[PDB]
């Protein structure tokens, strides 16, 4: 998708099909339906209070 | 990949669609800033973990999106300074997003390098922005007279 | 204060208030996080017959998420 | 004492500490960066060197104060 976009006239394009407004309607919707997977304070508290795969 | 499992692949379009060229990003920006929570939603994936893209990236983005008008301008001061919860979010709504996550005025190096490009750079309505910067520095002082 | 205070009235209300003025978001102060968590997990541990344990902790649980469901 | 003290006070007032309140010092706090690593191996030798040679001034100090007190001198009331 990137490398369609390379040129001028694509992204005018894009602009005049209204594909910028569904990007940054798929990326809001997106971000609210997942849920982050990277480990936080939850994954702090539990390594104290105590390919490489075991 | 990160693309897959997380919303980061939108984030890299948007910033591919406002960088790649400079003559066409003021359009794009225009077309681009009038959707809801964009601008929250573009702060919570700044300050979250690696995910995908870096964060140099996403700072041009909200960098760029904020600079088009004064009120967007205004607003991201005021989600990244005060409240960082996504607009128009009641919970009853099981579909619209609350980014409820991230606790209010969290600063790392690319919020103090976004609000400086937000104050230092030279363009009109500026001066909204500086007295929105004073207005929450005198709003935080005076509630820290709690006492 | 196991031994001492453990298994009274108040007891457990003092293990709430502690905890939320120890682990508050506002709270500036640095002191070990984890250690006392280790500290009051045993503090916990033990007194647990005390009624007023677990009913205590649930209330400040429920405060916490009182934003949702207004 | 004075100049082992001196060094791990500038040692250590060129360190900070992430309050553990979001997502990234959470994980700063499950891999710390070999910079911190280190620095913190680094304090952790000065501390060593400054308690140490603390101890062998308090007991230099107990010895003379002890011999000092030995030849009929009065001790502080």
């Amino acid at each position: 998708i990137l490398r369609v976009l390379d040129t001028s006239d694509a992204l005018k394009a894009f602009h005049d099909m209204g594909g910028v407004q569904l990007i940054c309607n798929n990326m809001v919707t997106s971000t609210r339906a997942i849920v982050n997977t990277a480990r936080s304070m939850v994954s702090t508290i539990m390594k104290f209070l105590d390919e490489g795969i075991h | 990949d990160q693309v897959s499992k997380t919303s980061i692949g939108w984030l890299r379009l948007l910033h591919h669609c406002l960088t790649h060229i400079s003559d066409l990003e003021g359009m794009m920006a225009s077309a681009a800033a009038p959707t809801a929570n964009l601008l929250q939603t573009c702060a919570a994936l700044l300050m979250s973990p690696y995910c995908g893209m870096h964060s140099p990236n996403i700072e041009v983005v909200l960098v760029k999106i904020g600079l088009q008008s004064t009120r967007i301008g205004l607003k991201l001061i005021d989600i990244l300074l005060r409240n960082c919860a996504a607009s128009g979010s009641d919970p009853t709504d099981l579909n619209s997003p609350l980014l409820f996550g991230r606790l209010n005025g969290l600063s790392s190096d690319s919020t103090i390098d976004i609000l400086y490009q937000l104050g230092t750079t030279q363009d009109p309505g500026t001066k909204d922005r500086i007295q929105a910067l004073l207005k929450w520095v005198s709003d935080s002082a005076r509630v820290a007279a709690m006492k | 204060l196991v031994q001492l205070c453990g298994g009274e009235r108040w007891w457990g209300q003092f293990l709430s208030n502690v905890l939320q003025e120890l682990y508050n978001s506002e709270q500036l102060l640095i002191f070990p996080q984890d250690r006392v968590f280790m500290l009051l997990s045993c503090i916990g541990q033990r007194s647990l017959s005390n009624s007023g344990v677990l009913e205590s902790l649930l209330n400040l649980l429920d405060n916490l998420l009182s934003p949702l469901q207004p | 004492y004075n100049l082992a003290c001196h060094r791990l006070e500038t040692l250590l007032q060129s360190i900070d500490l992430p309050p553990l309140n979001s997502a990234n010092n959470a994980q700063y706090f499950l891999r710390k960066p070999d910079k911190a690593v280190e620095e913190d191996s680094r304090v952790f030798s000065a501390y060593q060197d400054c308690i140490q040679l603390q101890l062998q001034l308090n007991l230099a100090h107990n010895a003379v104060q002890r011999l000092k007190v030995a030849l009929g001198a009065s001790r502080k009331m």
